[PDB]
RNA sequence: AGCACAGUCUUAACGAUGGAUGUCUUGGUUCCUACAGCGAUGAAGGCCGCAGCAAAAUGCGAUACGCAAUGAAAAUUGCAGUGACUGAAUCAUCAGAAUGCUGAAUGUAAACUACACCAAUUCCCUGGGAAUAGUGGUACUCCUACAGAAA
RNA sequence: UUGUGUUGAAGCGAAAUACGUGAGUUUUCGUGGAACAUCUCCCUAGUGCAGAUCUUGGUGGAAGUAGCAACUAUUCAAAUGAGAACUUUGAAGACUGAAGUGGAGAAGGGUUUCUUGUCAACUGUGAUUGAACAAGAGUUAGCCGCUCCUAAGGGAUAGCU
RNA sequence: ACGGACCAAGGAGUCUAGCAAAUGUGCAAGUGUAUAUGAUUCUUUAAACAUUUUACGCAUAAUUAAUG
RNA sequence: GAUGUUAGGAGGGCAAAUCCGCCGAAUUUAAGCAUAUAAUUAAGCGGAAGAAAAGAAAAUAACUAUGAUUCCUUUAGUAACGGCGAGUGAACAAGGACCAGCUCAAACGGUUAAUCCUUCGUUUGGUGCAAACCUUUCGACGGAAUUGUCGUUGAAUUAUUCCAUGAAUGCCUUUAAUUUGAGCAAAGUGAGCAGGAAUGCUUCCCCAUAGAGGGUGAAAGGCCCAUAGUUCUUUUUAAUUUAUUCAUUGGAAUUUUUCAUGUCGAGUCGUGUUCUUUGAGAUUGGAGCACUAAUACGUGUGAUACAUUUCACAUAAAGCUAAAUAUAUGUAGGAGACCGAUAGCAAACAAGUACCGUGAGGGAAAGAUGAAAUAGUACUCAGGAAUGAGCAAUUAAAUAGUACCUGAAAUCGUUAAGAUGGAACGGAUUAAGAGAGAAAACAAGUAAAGAGGGGAAU
């Protein structure tokens, strides 16, 4: 959200009619280039933006918990279809079956090391070697906010 | 350029004798720099911060003097008293603060606020 | 107004951007609630935060039927109990000065839950070791083997709700 | 990262970087140490002195060995015995390298070294 | 050595003018969390100072871009100079010391560095020996206690 | 999601046997010197400009035009200097004409004073001049003032509002 | 008739509240987990998850000024 | 009662986002306007705190009843108010967060104020290097106070059981968290290409509880700082460990049994009347004035003025009190589907600065060379000098030369080509010029032998 009075934190007022001047608002005084200038209003240079962002902007949505619950089982079944799958990105040619089982040794591993190499034994190899390549410096202004790099999801 | 540890040591009219040596080389230097000269005019600094020191030395054994003159006495001079943020220095002392009016101490001591586990 | 709609009725005459609170706060304000309570029980070893609370019957002719927990005991109900009002304060018992007794039933319920609290009960002694009696309502205090093996096992809530 | 703490945003640690007082500056202004240091000595990488004889690796001088003649702690910069180099009139200064580009082979020894190689051992 | 009329208009190439676009970014903004007062023990605010070569800002206060102490810890550098081989050069820390003139401003004043009155005051040495017209104090309201006078 | 970049990204300039009805897209050459797309789908918005006597900044034609005409008036030689109608000296000729561009002060200004330098801009022509720029310097009181008295008046004390 | 010398950039139906219609979606005599709690929830997590081992809304019934 | 530069203390001013008091508009809406609305808002004046305020029922209910305040969800855009127009608009219940109760006054104790404070002291301790602090009980000498301090919360009396207490001997253990600064911290500075310079590209290695972020001559997990993780040390606060003897003053709770039926806040409530405020309606709160009560069988609420009377609920006119709650102020952190230098704070920069205004006030513009100026333009020639030029020079690059990244348009210059009888441009259609161009705008294959690259078969 912009700052509550921006633009408008000026005395401004506008000379009106006999000036031969367009009639927004200016600044008074002299001295400054500032005097005499147009303050605020959209148009102008040191105005105030039209609808200032705030705060009370609806940010969140509700979602009904059944339709979430919905979603997330029809992502589940999703998640189980090879060919859903395939077309979601993945290198999943290599791995047999789709909804891919583990046994539960796989919860006790300590060593990231270790989880690599369970990955490329399963034939996600193609896979890692993807993720790997494809950290990339975005795209514009992200960049200048902390989301500096973008990673593909594996 | 005396440092602190050297001067502690010294009493009060050594240091007073010092001082006044270091303040009239400082002029000397001063005098110089007036005239036409930068043969000296960086070595003034040291010599600022020499009587700076001395100053300083002298100083807090003067005040450790003062200390112990006013120790104890319920009444001391507001320099020596404990400089503190005025409202906290209003403020009731945490004993004040404490101290209950009798039946309320003996509810207290009679019906404490009790732990027990429950199971 | 214009076409067939609602004859508007909206509030906002006032200088109503001034008072405009968003509770961004909320899920975060409710995890440090949680966290202070947690600590708050830390500070109070083994013993519970939750206060013993009477259920009462709701007043209105329309929630009349359902019960819920009132604020305190009241005396009777703890004299039924056999405990003093002070003595329950300090146990984890609220007491009610103002709340009364029409209904023998209610009051008998009531004191069948107090009972039930003082028999889950087990009393820490108050300097270590020391076990002696209570005075006029709290138990007896237990040794130390046995306030062991209740830390042990769980601290049961149930009654609290 | 993980603690909320120290902050990951850009912004504040370019600041911290860029303004950082003379102990910060020191701290980074590391060299990673050849082999045989390592081997001899459980540290990794130390902050470089005047009279250490540094291995440039990165620059255009990829391999000339050299004493530290001065570091300088507003620019990020050691200067290094013989990377001279003559500017527009001809007066022979030294070329700065930053010491991620270089590592450190013999090394300068005082009572503060030692005490910092025994507490990273 | 020659030859283009000149002007106006147009197009292209190559420049001037200007600062758009794009790329940055020690800044802002918003939200979240956390604490939360300063002052007659002189506050905030304001002046005046203070550097070897020093205007601003920054920092500081006649010990004046800093003193002590603590934790780093060999440099600092435009030159001059000062330091190392750790109370030292430089940083951070900052609890000790100190904190000009003002300002509630409070001895009366105020476009005054004007003016009172009371203490003379201060330092050193273990009772003397030195300094300096310098230093404090004195507002109004109020409270408790004391005082000796009043009805 | 799946990609392009110092064997040169965005941008910009000019184009193109280019595609599209069109918004546009695409590519070539040049400059550029570091980022950039995503049309695979949809998410989001401070999202698209020829106008508002729009705002801001810049640039024109007008135009080398209007104009640089109150205060009677300059001239000769020499010096200084790269260069002199307007810097200096001399010689003329003039004016101000003691109700003065003369001497002193007040208000206001604030170092403009002074010497030595000196010319990027400024001194609406020139300029070596200067109230410009730079370096230094300069203001000395028992008697001249303020300081004291009271005036029209002001600010307060007691109360009282 | 008015505005427009030129050029660049900026420059104007937006955001909230509540209602409605439309359409999509879920569930359907129900529906919405509201505050708040809980979790082996804690870079993202200010989301996501969960709902205690008859809350309230709107709807499910109308009508009357009203006792009803 | 004055008086004191008496001894000791306090207030004053700054700051304000939240907060508490007053005071108090109007624009505005009603399509006019006057009540209403804006709004018990802005401004004004005063006052606090880390929160403030509120708060322990003269409360709500009419139930099977609840039980201080605050806050959230709701009740509810409802009851109600309102030129019944515009519009305004609560409360109880219900669900939660959080939960904490109390002490004056009055009653009682006179076989004695038991209280309280100032000054002067005295002597055990505890942490500290000191400085200071921390507590310990003991008197004096003053006062204050009977115009009322302290204890008791009716009073005694019994049975039970607690709590304080002093001395001797004894034990300073194990962890769990929690919160400060602390260190430690995995793995490549490997071949080749192109470059000023890899952090790049093909390729060979690994580390990962660390592939957040930044730095580094171009995109870096492995070059640096940090990051994950852990190791002490700081803060406190739980659990665990050791108490055992002996002294007695004092108090407390329930429990019997007697006797006490006490006390419960006055120019206050209340009514009238005025004005205000409220949704409050024959007045919701408040205020001014007049009048001015009752004692608990009283008086006050029970949303329509009254009478006569039930019933329920409370106990006004004194006071305190943590939590949940708020925060556009300040400081410090941290985040972002935010802005990216005409944006974002007015302010990315010596910005509340310069500058304007007598003054209250008004209030700008202005970021980027390069990797490195510890590469910021040496030298020579022409110049009075600025500058210019170079066979000279830093650079990867100077048409990156400090007005420095990119460098658009308007506008202007140079050159060329073209047109040109009081506009210019444009559309449709060719033409003539002048540029660009082969991806449809010809030639697959076959043969001879060069230069490469692949794939298979064994
Ligand atoms: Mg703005
Ligand atoms: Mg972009
Ligand atoms: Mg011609
Ligand atoms: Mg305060
Ligand atoms: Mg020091
Ligand atoms: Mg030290
Ligand atoms: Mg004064
Ligand atoms: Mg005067
Ligand atoms: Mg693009
Ligand atoms: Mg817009
Ligand atoms: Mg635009
Ligand atoms: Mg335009
Ligand atoms: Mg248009
Ligand atoms: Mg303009
Ligand atoms: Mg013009
Ligand atoms: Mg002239
Ligand atoms: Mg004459
Ligand atoms: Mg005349
Ligand atoms: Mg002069
Ligand atoms: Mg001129
Ligand atoms: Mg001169
Ligand atoms: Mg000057
Ligand atoms: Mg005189
Ligand atoms: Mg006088
Ligand atoms: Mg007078
Ligand atoms: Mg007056
Ligand atoms: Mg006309
Ligand atoms: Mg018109
Ligand atoms: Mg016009
Ligand atoms: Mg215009
Ligand atoms: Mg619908
Ligand atoms: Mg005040
Ligand atoms: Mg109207
Ligand atoms: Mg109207
Ligand atoms: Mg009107
Ligand atoms: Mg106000
Ligand atoms: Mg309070
Ligand atoms: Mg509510
Ligand atoms: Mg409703
Ligand atoms: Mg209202
Ligand atoms: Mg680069
Ligand atoms: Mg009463
Ligand atoms: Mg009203
Ligand atoms: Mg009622
Ligand atoms: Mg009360
Ligand atoms: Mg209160
Ligand atoms: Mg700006
Ligand atoms: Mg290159
Ligand atoms: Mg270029
Ligand atoms: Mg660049
Ligand atoms: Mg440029
Ligand atoms: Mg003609």
């Amino acid at each position: 959200a912009v700052k509550l009075g921006a633009g408008y934190e000026t005395s401004a007022e506008s000379w009106g009619t006999g000036r031969a001047v367009a009639r927004i608002p200016r600044v008074p005084g002299g001295g400054t280039h500032r005097a005499g200038q147009g303050a605020f209003g959209n148009m102008c240079r040191g105005g105030g933006m039209f609808n200032p962002t705030k705060i009370w902007r609806r940010w969140g949505r509700k979602v009904n918990l059944k339709e979430k619950r919905y979603a997330v089982c029809s992502s589940i079944a999703a998640s189980g279809v090879t060919s859903l799958v395939l077309a979601r990105g993945h290198r999943i040619s290599h791995l047999k079956e789709v909804p891919l089982v583990v046994s539960n040794d796989i919860e006790s591993l300590s060593k990231t090391k270790e989880a690599v190499n369970f990955l490329v034994s399963l034939g996600l190899k193609d896979e890692v070697n993807r993720l790997v390549k494809s950290k990339k410096i975005r795209a514009g202004k992200g960049k200048m906010r902390n989301r500096k790099y973008k990673i593909r999801n594996g | 350029n005396v440092k602190a540890y050297e001067l502690r040591t010294l009493k009060k009219k050594e240091l007073l004798d010092k001082l006044d040596e270091l303040k009239k080389e400082l002029s000397g230097l001063r005098i110089s720099k007036a005239l036409g000269n930068s043969a000296k005019n960086s070595k003034i600094h040291g010599v600022r911060k020499n009587v700076a020191r001395v100053l300083t030395v002298y100083n807090q054994k003067r005040k450790m003097e003062l200390r112990q003159l006013y120790k104890n006495k319920k009444f001391k001079p507001y320099n020596l008293r404990k400089k503190l943020t005025k409202n906290k220095r209003l403020q009731l002392s945490p004993k004040q603060k404490a101290a209950m009016t009798l039946r309320q101490k003996k509810k207290v001591q009679n019906f404490p606020q009790r732990k027990y586990l429950v199971v | 107004v214009a076409h067939n709609n609602v004859l508007p009725n909206v509030h906002l005459h006032k200088w109503w951007q001034r008072h405009v609170r968003v509770n961004f706060s909320k899920n975060i304000k409710k995890k440090k609630r949680r966290l202070l309570r947690e600590k708050r029980r830390k500070a109070n070893g083994g013993t519970p935060i939750e206060k013993l609370h009477p259920i009462v019957h709701c007043p209105t002719q329309r929630y009349n039927f359902r019960t819920r927990l009132g604020k305190g005991f009241t005396f009777e109900e703890l004299k039924g109990a056999g405990l003093t009002p002070r003595a329950a304060q300090t146990i984890g018992i609220c007491y009610d000065k103002r709340r009364k007794n029409r209904s023998e039933e209610s009051l008998t319920k009531n004191v069948e839950r107090l009972l039930k609290y003082k028999n889950s009960l087990v009393m820490i002694p108050l300097k270590k070791n020391k076990a002696k009696k209570g005075i006029g309502g709290i138990p007896a205090d237990a040794d130390k083997n046995t306030i062991k093996e209740f830390r042990n096992k769980k601290p049961l809530l149930s009654i609290f709700k | 990262k993980f603690n909320k703490q120290k902050s990951s945003s850009r912004r504040k640690m370019r600041k911290a970087h860029f303004t950082a007082p003379a102990g910060l500056r020191r701290k980074i202004m590391s060299s990673k140490l050849s082999k045989e240091l390592r081997l001899k000595y459980k540290t990794r990488s130390l902050p470089v002195r005047k009279d250490d004889e540094v291995l440039i690796c990165r620059g255009h001088n990829h391999g000339r060995e050299g004493k530290v003649v001065k570091i300088n702690r507003k620019r990020y910069k050691i200067y290094v015995e013989r990377v001279t180099r003559e500017k527009v009139n001809g007066e022979s200064t030294f070329i700065g390298i930053h010491p991620s580009n270089v590592v450190l082979t013999k090394l300068k020894v005082d009572k503060n070294r030692k005490k910092i190689l025994d507490r990273k051992a």
